């Protein structure tokens, strides 16, 4: 990986006390308010005008734990992320055209949700290491893009 | 900020370009899409062979774009704003998109500008682009 | 742009940040440092380990410039002019790490403003720090 | 890098073309005129006041020899850019506290320099090719930076 022990340990220990369902909703309703342009990929999801809308869209809520969820397995296999996104790197270039620019926003989206979640919990170090992690899955995700 | 010597040196390189802006817009593009793959996401309904009529009418499109920036370099934001608006509006193309082009279209230049392209002009020239990157971009949010 | 309910949003925000402005402005800098490593080759002279007074003492001052441009949202190349002239001149930062510290401050505020850091509050925030960027580094060249 | 034979052989050719202490001295010039912010660096070498000082001035030309000489001897070691630039990326870091955006800058610069020189022979795709030696030079310039 890009991760030191002291972050992997960090960095799972974070993971067992995150509620994938509520931190995906929140991650990417909060991609759609705060970089709108981001909704170009999500014209079928209904109502997205005002951030009360976005936020309480069930369709965005279940993308976000989609989402999260398979970002979940990588965590597992930190060792080998390319291996792992393989198949979804090329579902996103090839059939959903996403730029992988994408990838990025939701990373640092992700990690302002962490700290908003967990407080002082979510300290200097353990940020770093999920900067690591995040920067992994994108590059991960890019990869197969051609 | 564009400075007066700036707009001089866009003015005079643009001035040069003159009838071949839009077989330069298009070589501009051909050559973001070979150097920066990514920048294809935006353009799966087109297609983008070598010499494709619907890249060569869209080189065109941009050129005449930035032929009218040129014209108005003091005011930008009114003259790009229509364009403005389809950018953030209906395009949603990310910002980090505008830099590659800006680069590519560069690139076009110092091929075909021998004499022209001068450090003062290639330094007038990337600042025009990023001024209007940051108009195409003004609207997003 | 700043609309209305943007400057309501981070008035509102940074008013409740008060009188620890400067310990999250310390914060910020020592998470920039550790997530984003390149930063440090700008400050070659601090003793950059936690807790460092240097760290603290440079948190302040950022976190009064912020106080500052708050304060004159309307007028910020004005209230900043000094500031844009040092980066500009002396300091010469590359552009690109003003992106890394405003992400650094969005966490430190979300760390720290549990309550206030909604999605609309964040949205306005992210432009803010967009706008203190583009002033900062507006007279590079 | 992800170079294919083609892209090498690409590079390789026109690189034989090239005057390695004239281009050099333009593209370490363009670079300090084109972002001058990039001149933070150079006090010691006098005279930068104007875009004619910068393209004259003899420590510019002498750098730009210097930089673009190791650049030009990673041209035989395409696929080991790494190991090749390990111990370059630790001074750039550790002694000369380079932000390596500095990199990403020249190897634009570079390009277009290239792109100058060589008109029409400059071709899209053997821009293709220089563009990920370019960004691969870069990225093992950074690659030590902690
Ligand atoms: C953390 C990075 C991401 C991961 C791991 C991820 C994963 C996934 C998965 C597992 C699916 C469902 C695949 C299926 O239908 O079998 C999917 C679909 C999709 N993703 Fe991604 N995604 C990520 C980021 C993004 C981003 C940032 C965007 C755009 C802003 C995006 C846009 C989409 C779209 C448009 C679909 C199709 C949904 C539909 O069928 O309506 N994804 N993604
Ligand atoms: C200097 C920067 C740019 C300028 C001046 C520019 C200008 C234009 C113009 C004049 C049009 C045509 C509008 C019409 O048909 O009424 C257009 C459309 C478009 N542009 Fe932008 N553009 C720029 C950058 C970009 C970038 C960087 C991308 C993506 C990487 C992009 C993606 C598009 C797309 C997808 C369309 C629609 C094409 C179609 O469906 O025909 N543009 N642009
Ligand atoms: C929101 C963005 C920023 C603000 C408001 C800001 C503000 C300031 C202020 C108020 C000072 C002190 C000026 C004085 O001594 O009179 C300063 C100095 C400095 N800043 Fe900026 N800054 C910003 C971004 C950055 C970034 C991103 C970097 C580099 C990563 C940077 C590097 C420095 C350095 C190296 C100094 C001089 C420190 C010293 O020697 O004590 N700044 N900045
Ligand atoms: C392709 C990218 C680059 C390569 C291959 C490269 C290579 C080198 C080499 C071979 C040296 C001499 C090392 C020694 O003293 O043994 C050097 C020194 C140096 N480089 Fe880099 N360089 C690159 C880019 C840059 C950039 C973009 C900057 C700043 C804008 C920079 C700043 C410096 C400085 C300040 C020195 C010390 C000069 C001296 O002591 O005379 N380099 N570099």
């Amino acid at each position: 990986a890009h991760l030191t022990p002291e972050e992997k340990s960090a960095v799972t220990a974070l993971w067992g006390k995150v509620n994938v369902d509520e931190v995906g909703g929140e991650a990417l309703g909060r991609l759609l308010v705060v970089y709108p342009w981001t909704q170009r990929f999500f014209e079928s999801f209904g109502d997205l005008s005002t951030p009360d809308a976005v936020m309480g869209n069930p369709k965005v809520k279940a993308h976000g734990k989609k989402v999260l969820g398979a970002f979940s397995d990588g965590l597992a296999h930190l060792d080998n992320l390319k291996g792992t996104f393989a198949t979804l790197s090329e579902l996103h270039c090839d059939k959903l055209h996403v730029d992988p620019e994408n990838f990025r926003l939701l990373g640092n989206v992700l990690v302002c949700v962490l700290a908003h979640h967990f407080g002082k919990e979510f300290t200097p170090p353990v940020q770093a290491a999920y900067q690591k992690v995040v920067a992994g899955v994108a590059n991960a995700l890019a990869h197969k893009y051609h | 900020v564009l400075s007066p010597a700036d707009k001089t040196n866009v003015k005079a390189a643009w001035g040069k370009v003159g009838a071949h802006a839009g077989e330069y817009g298009a070589e501009a593009l051909e050559r973001m899409f070979l150097s920066f793959p990514t920048t294809k996401t935006y353009f799966p309904h087109f297609d983008l062979s070598h010499g494709s009529a619907q890249v060569k009418g869209h080189g065109k499109k941009v050129a005449d774009a930035l032929t009218n920036a040129v014209a108005h370099v003091d005011d930008m934001p009114n003259a790009l704003s229509a364009l403005s608006d389809l950018h953030a509006h209906k395009l949603r193309v990310d910002p980090v998109n505008f830099k590659l082009l800006s680069h590519c279209l560069l690139v076009t230049l110092a091929a075909h500008l021998p004499a022209e392209f001068t450090p003062a002009v290639h330094a007038s020239l990337d600042k025009f682009l990023a001024s209007v990157s940051t108009v195409l971009t003004s609207k997003y949010r």
